[PDB]
RNA sequence: CUAAGAGUAC
């Protein structure tokens, strides 16, 4: 999840060569549904993402602080300055057959947590187990094999 | 309610579950840890004892 | 790193969560419903320390 | 699991991963998402069960629900944006797309239909390739706002035989909707062809849009400079109206409506007017996105989201409202200890004029915040109480 | 800066916070 | 750690205790509760 | 394969809509004057501008031989003779409609994949065309 | 906890560059901008794997060793 | 748990060949062969080479699922034109192609001196 | 005849070229090669025997399996599944060797240079860490406070980064092509102007800028693409393009060989 | 803070001024010789006030010193504020992001989401993986989840570094695209 | 094993 309500499981993995890259080679770490964004209205991620490009462009640390006069203009104003569209749209190139996106792709750095939801932590099956005592029907739980 | 109307059952399984656009309307992917926990019980029949024997 | 403010019983660390409660010594006038023959109330919860 | 549809029977497919996988149509009966849904599997243990399974419970046999008479399934999220990327008239594809897109689907029939632009280049359009995944004889005749037999909009939906005539396949079209594509081919070809149809157009709306791509940035929530002077000039000119109205109250001269109170009226009043401004003020952001606007392009697929959605991001929030009324007094007369006694205005009692591109105040901020907390407030008590009439 | 009694700025703010959680730290209502 | 350390319980009258209060400005946490059934009633400072 | 109509129009609007790529135009018989044109076109791939005279022709097939699509469509061979080499922008779709605007006028709708003709004019010289596929054929 | 061998998306090897980037910080007062584009990191993947870095090992050093020989 | 080895895609398993055709009966003189063990780096290459042939009506190759490193590609010719040797032509045409490429990238490295 | 190469930059790391004359697909083709299919050198196995660190012994494996090892000579090593030994012997496998302990009151920091080869190379040129600092220390492995030791030897094997990305020795490849959007391949985004709001690219140099008068040109291909392959390090850049190109045609002719065979 | 008449300048100002932040300053620089200058020393000549909510209903908050003390071109970009029209105030916010606590203080712009979002982030924190406490290899807890590379965050609240949040991170700096890429 | 409690996921 990101820092703003915006979680999710990892759908699939695709290895670097198969996934879409800028025109300098970069390719990113994770792909996220744009559909995730109108409804939710999460700028917050946006903003962001545009202020962790520009800050690891220019070394700095981003002042993501709430009630600050930090405006989408201004960091929009220090990527361009650092040669980049100032929106953080990027010409990306389909992995598998090099040809450019027809759309270009806002792409840039983002801060994701891993949770503590794990899939291993939760797939369990059942054929025949171990049975309750009192009523002989399956026991409760996946740490007891249950039902 | 607890143990007649509701009950908990066998052969069954639960696990998050995930999206793919390569699935037919009406398919389900199944882990194969889960397809080798849960089992089907087939009658031996002559159309099905080569396949039976083989999977014994 | 650690800031303390928990207790170790029997090697587990226990933390207390503050209980929300009203205020003593208030006095609190509130208007009762309808059906009742009773219209408002004045009450104070006296308690001493 | 609160009806029928949420338990559904399936076709095992064995995969070597640890989740289970289901296709993006069938998530909507289910109510289900990605983001940690966790899912129960069933298996029948005798040939009796297994077949009632197979005939009564299966997914094709669900597509058309009797709660109301229509699909319960549909196009939806990517391939429903992609499909309406792909059937604009703009979209043309060249041979080797279209050989890919033609053998994407697994039922085509194996001949190349004729391109509809031939000289100088071979190139089809977005709806000569969608028309293949379409059962043939299908047909389908939707009249939008303002079409002609003739569409100056591309609007509204013509398919004849399982060509797309005319008009731009949305959510309309392909949705769960009555009178769609859905429901005429599951009511005309049977269950099977519409499950067949759904996995055909969601293959090559897929594949297109991988291979065109689709994004959503920040630069999607601007709006121009012209515009966003409109839009300040709207808030001001509502601000004023609630100012003279106040005015008016504060002398008495405003008369109660009939059946409430004078102070009831002006808050009427008050709302209504902030409502209307944040209303137009999103309007006049909308109009001023350009067709190529992303949030814009999904508002129109149908995909996500909406006008709300875009006046909120670009324009104005709006007002926050606790229990249907504006921010009450929970200090004495004040919303808080920032603001004097007794202090009416817009900004006092939860107006949030500022958009979220623009970023919110912080007691625009706290104000939302009760907004938030309503909501998840109301959410909890509504999954309660509507759980135990359910049952 | 120069000016000993000049007003403070939004920015001055945060020494002050900074002086608070030197003296109280996070769970100073526990402690206390 | 730092939240649990901070955590306040109110046990559960006429009232609407879920509610963020106008006078919980600067005192507990605008958005930060559980949204089960404590969504309220846990605050934190 | 013989052409089921021709005739000569000039443009007297393109209007590019919502498009980039495709314009609708209106076009007036040069010779008749009750024939009147509408036309979607791939303006990026054939560029009109007002006032422009266009031979229109509409026929059943390509072939230069007389009739003897069901049959898979197949890229040009190098060497193969076909009509549209004698025009330069050359659309295939199906009518879809035959309305009956007055007594002597009748109106015929075609769709070239989404991109739409109206053809109106005196049902003398329209009669050839009916609902079917059809080749549209433009040269500057 | 140390820094990576590798860049995460790219994968530049960035484990050499960690006392490099520190001496230039601390010895050359140089900002981090100048320190990351000095040593060679110009995507903004490596810079953020680089700059980004938390060096927790040292406090995982101050406890005294386990198993001391 | 679940996952499968990282050398399942590009090693072939027990019992299954690089390459299976199957005649295609959807239309006349159509194959359709099976590559396993591969993926886009050699199906999209391929299908191209086979698009500049001048006597191929139809190539197109699809990945099925992600999950499984193979992939399906679909060859028509003309009359009188085997399929098979239509992918053999694509075949030496790349390498014939990337022979050159390879030569042309030695000429030119050996001309550097700051290297 | 064939495709043409015209290389603007080479250094130890980097080579930066046109690749002209040759179809989109088989420059894709060639960056994903060389991003994923050259075979490389790297630590596979780890037999931790004193592990007293702060750090966990797989944490540490992991770091050693992604140090660059020279793979010069890799070919004529051979993949451990093929080979005829038990479990790795001298023909598919380069062993080294890490010994480290905390002597000093000061921190440690095991490098590493520290490696150390005990396996026979039999005149390979293979194995050794690569170095590319100017201090002379490799990678950061570990630090050890005083007392602390650190014994363990690793097992190297050749693989691809497809099985493992410690085995890429690509690193980022930039690849562009059209720089003037001339294909119209790309709808620029805008909000007031498309040429303005999009910065040049450092190729448009390269090309004639389009005459913003002149029709669009429906026939043009794609072709020219501007290449910059970086190394890791565990073999020569150009030694990396060249390995690409070789390992794309003998996919190919496996290929043509499978059929041929059938 | 609290606010005073302040009859040389004519006008309400706070009872702070630049020399005490100059000595907060000093004392902090030397903790990381002068007179230790504290919160206490603060509190002590009435230059901090401590309000609970039954007072705060007798008081009037100034929300920034900067803008709402002095008396009365601007930039679109910025977002819009009120000056309230309004003198008579008796103290002012230390810094209004001190409303937050501390699983939303490490939330990044969080005056620019939909406040669901910023309530399922403070939730969703607490399960965020990374570096409890720095000497976990000593405790034998039941479970225990650590992070290989914990990185700081690249865009980052003023607020979270008295959370040591960049000393004990809890995430990773990911390059993430916005697309529709494959379905999936 | 049973019971009670707490935290949590959708
Ligand atoms: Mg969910
Ligand atoms: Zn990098
Ligand atoms: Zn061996």
């Amino acid at each position: 999840a990101s820092r703003h309500g915006q979680k999710g499981t990892i759908g699939i993995t695709y290895r670097r060569e198969d996934m879409p890259f800028t025109a300098e080679g970069i390719v990113p770490d994770l792909i996220i549904n744009p559909h995730a964004i109108p409804s939710r209205m999460t700028v917050a991620h946006l903003i962001e993402c545009l202020l962790s490009k520009v800050a690891a462009l220019s070394g700095n640390e981003g002042d993501a602080s709430p009630f600050t006069d930090i405006t989408v203009e201004g960091i929009s104003k220090l990527l361009r300055e650092h040669g980049y569209q100032s929106r953080g749209f990027e010409v990306m190139y389909n992995g598998h057959t090099g040809k450019k996106l027809m759309a270009q792709i806002f792409f840039g750095p983002t801060y994701y947590q891993r949770l503590r939801h794990m899939v291993d932590d939760k797939i369990h099956a059942r054929a025949r187990g171990p049975m309750q005592v009192l009523t002989r029907q399956p026991v409760e739980g996946r740490s007891r094999d249950g039902g | 309610r607890g143990n007649l109307m509701g009950k908990r059952v066998d052969f069954s399984a639960r696990t998050v579950i995930s999206g793919d656009p390569n699935l037919e309307l009406d398919q389900v992917g199944v882990p194969k840890s889960i397809a080798k926990t849960l089992t089907y019980p087939e009658v031996v029949t002559p159309y099905n004892i080569d396949r039976l024997t083989q999977l014994v | 790193f650690d800031m303390g403010g928990y207790f170790i019983i029997n090697g587990s660390e226990k933390v207390l969560i503050a209980q929300e409660r009203s205020a003593g010594n208030i006095v609190q006038v509130f208007k009762k419903a309808a059906p009742s023959p009773i219209s408002h109330v004045a009450e104070i919860r006296s308690a001493l320390e | 699991s609160l009806h029928k549809m949420s338990m559904m029977a399936h076709r095992v497919k064995v995969i070597p991963y640890s989740t289970f996988r289901l296709n993006l149509s069938v998530t909507s009966p289910y109510n289900a998402d990605f983001d940690g849904d966790e899912m129960n599997l069933h298996v029948p243990q005798s040939e009796e069960t297994r077949a009632e399974l197979s005939q009564l419970c299966a997914v094709p046999l669900q597509i058309v629900s009797p709660q109301s008479n229509k699909p319960c399934m549909g196009i939806v999220q990517d391939t429903l944006c992609g499909i309406r990327k792909l059937t604009l008239r703009d979209t043309f594809i060249e041979l080797d797309q279209v050989l890919n897109m033609l053998y994407w689907v697994p039922d085509w029939d194996g001949v190349i239909p004729t391109p509809a632009i031939i000289k100088p280049k071979p190139l089809w359009s977005g709806k000569q390739i969608l028309s293949v995944a379409i059962p043939n004889g299908i047909h389908l005749q939707r009249f939008d706002e303002g079409t002609t037999l003739l569409s100056p909009k591309d609007n509204g939906m013509l398919i004849i035989d399982g060509q797309i005539i005319f008009g731009v396949v949305e959510k309309k079209t392909v949705g769960s909707s009555n009178g769609g594509l859905i429901h005429v081919v599951t009511r005309e070809k049977g269950p099977q062809v519409c499950a067949k149809l759904f996995g055909n157009i969601q293959k090559v709306v897929n594949f297109w849009l991988l291979h065109n791509g689709f994004s959503t940035g920040i630069g999607d929530t601007i709006a121009d400079g012209p515009t966003m002077r409109e839009i300040t000039e709207t808030i001001a000119e509502a601000k004023k109206k609630v100012l003279d109205v106040t005015k008016e109250a504060q002398a008495n001269l405003l008369t109660a409506k009939h059946g409430m109170t004078l102070r009831e009226s002006f808050e009427d009043n008050v709302v209504r007017f902030l409502n209307e401004a944040r209303d137009k003020a999103g309007r006049l952001a909308e109009v001023n996105l350009k067709d190529l606007n992303n949030v814009k392009q999904m508002v129109m697929a149908g995909s996500k989201g909406s006008f709300i959605n875009i006046a909120q991001m670009s324009a104005c929030v709006g007002q926050q409202s606790v229990e249907g009324k504006r921010i009450a007094f929970g200090f004495v007369d004040r919303t808080l200890p920032h603001f004097s006694k007794d202090d009416y205005s817009p900004e006092s009692k939860g107006f949030v004029e500022n958009s979220y591109l623009r970023g919110l105040t912080p007691q625009e901020f706290f104000f939302h915040a009760m907004g938030g907390r309503e909501g998840l407030i109301d959410t909890a008590v509504k999954t309660a109480e509507t759980g135990y009439i359910q049952r | 800066f120069e000016d000993e009694s000049a007003p403070i700025t939004a920015e001055d703010s945060w020494a002050v916070i900074s002086a608070f959680f030197r003296e109280k730290g996070l769970v100073s209502q526990q402690l206390d | 750690t730092l939240s649990h350390l901070r955590r306040t319980n109110t046990p559960i009258k006429l009232a609407k205790p879920r509610q963020l209060h106008n006078t919980h400005w600067g005192l507990v946490c605008p958005a930060e509760t559980p949204e089960g059934q404590a969504c309220g009633l846990v605050k934190n400072l | 394969s013989n052409t089921l109509f021709d005739d000569i129009f000039q443009v007297s609007e393109v209007d590019p809509g919502r498009y980039n790529k495709v314009c609708r135009i209106e076009a007036a018989s040069t010779t008749q004057d009750q024939c009147k044109l509408t036309l979607d076109i791939n303006v990026e791939l054939f560029p009109v501008a007002a006032q422009d005279s266009l031979t229109v022709t509409i026929a059943s097939s390509l072939n230069l031989e007389d009739t003897p699509a069901t049959r898979s469509w197949r890229p040009p061979q190098a060497g193969d003779r076909s009509l549209a080499d004698d025009y330069d922008y050359v659309m295939y779709g199906t009518a879809y409609k035959f309305e009956e605007v007055s007594k002597d006028l009748i109106a015929v709708y075609y769709s070239f994949g989404g991109l739409l003709m109206r053809l109106e004019g005196n049902y003398r010289n329209l009669n050839n065309l009916k609902q079917e596929n059809a080749y549209l054929l433009i040269r500057r | 906890m140390i820094v990576p061998v590798r860049c995460f998306s790219c994968g530049k090897v960035v484990g050499d560059k960690w006392e490099s980037y520190l001496n230039l910080l601390q010895e050359d007062e140089l900002d981090e901008g100048t320190a990351l584009s000095r040593l060679g990191l110009k995507r903004y993947c490596c810079r953020r794997m680089i700059l980004t870095h938390v060096d927790l090992i040292e406090k995982f050093l101050r406890y005294n060793p386990l198993e001391k020989r | 748990m679940n996952a499968p080895d990282r050398f399942e895609l590009f090693l072939l398993g027990e019992g299954e060949s690089k390459l299976k055709i199957d005649p295609d009966t959807k239309a006349p003189n159509a194959v359709v062969i099976t590559f396993e063990k591969e993926d886009h780096t050699l199906g999209n290459l391929i299908r191209a080479e086979l698009l500049n042939d001048r006597k191929v009506l139809f190539a197109a190759y699809k990945v099925e699922h992600p999950f499984f490193a193979r992939f399906k590609l679909r060859i028509q010719t003309t009359e009188g034109y085997d399929p098979k040797d239509a992918l053999k032509n694509a075949c030496n045409s790349i390498i014939n192609k990337l022979g050159a490429l390879k030569t042309n990238f030695e000429t030119e490295w050996n001309l550097q001196t700051l290297a | 005849e064939g495709p043409q190469v015209k290389i603007r930059e080479a250094s130890k790391d980097n080579v930066d070229f046109i690749l002209s004359n040759v179809d989109l697909a088989m420059a894709n083709s060639l960056r994903r090669v060389m991003i994923a299919e050259i075979p490389t050198l790297a630590i596979d196995s780890v037999e931790v025997e004193t592990n007293t660190t702060v750090l966990a012994d797989e944490f540490i494996a992991h770091r050693l399996g992604l140090i660059p090892l020279q793979s010069m000579d890799i070919e004529q090593l051979e993949y451990s599944r093929d080979c005829f030994c038990e479990d790795h012997c001298d023909k598919c496998s380069v062993v080294l060797t890490l010994q480290a302990f905390g002597e000093s009151e000061s921190t440690t920091n095991v490098y590493s240079k520290d490696l150390v080869i005990v396996s026979n190379l039999m005149g390979r040129n293979i194995g050794h860490p690569i170095i590319q600092d100017k201090e002379g220390n490799g990678v950061l492995i570990c630090k050890l406070r005083k007392g602390q030791e650190l014994k363990l030897t690793c097992v190297a094997k050749k693989g691809i980064a497809k099985e493992h990305a410690k085995w890429g020795p690509a690193a980022a490849i930039e690849f562009e092509y059209d720089p003037w959007n001339k294909l119209k391949h790309t709808d620029y985004w805008y909000e007031q102007d498309s040429a303005k709001e999009w910065p040049q690219s450092k190729n448009c140099e390269y090309e004639d800028p389009p005459n913003e008068g002149d029709p669009f040109d429906y026939k043009a291909q794609a072709d020219t693409f501007y290449m910059n392959v970086e190394s890791v390090g565990s073999i020569p850049v150009d030694q990396v393009v060249v390995r690409g190109i070789d390992t794309l045609q003998k996919k190919v002719a496996s290929i043509l060989l499978a059929l041929t065979q059938m | 803070f609290i606010v005073e008449d302040d009859e040389s300048l004519g006008h309400k100002e706070l009872k702070v001024r630049k020399g005490h932040i100059a000595k907060l300053m000093a004392t902090e620089y030397q903790d990381i010789d002068v007179e230790e200058y504290t919160w206490s020393s603060l509190l002590n000549e009435g230059l901090v006030e401590y309000i609970d909510a039954e007072e705060e209903e007798s008081i009037l908050i100034a929300m920034q010193p900067e803008d709402l003390e002095p008396a009365e071109d601007v930039d679109p970009a910025k977002r819009i504020r009120v000056s309230h029209h309004a003198t008579t105030f008796t103290h002012c916010e230390i810094h209004p992001s001190m409303i937050l606590g501390v699983a939303a203080s490490i939330i990044p712009f969080p005056d620019h989401n939909q406040s669901p979002r910023n309530t399922y982030q403070s939730a969703m924190g607490k399960q965020a993986m990374g570096v409890f406490l720095t000497n976990y290899n000593v405790r034998m807890d039941t479970m225990a989840n650590i992070l290989y590379y914990p990185q700081k965050p690249l865009g980052t609240t003023r607020a979270m570094e008295y959370l040591k949040f960049r000393e004990l991170p809890a995430g990773q700096n990911a390059i993430v695209a916005i697309a529709c890429y494959s379905g999936y």
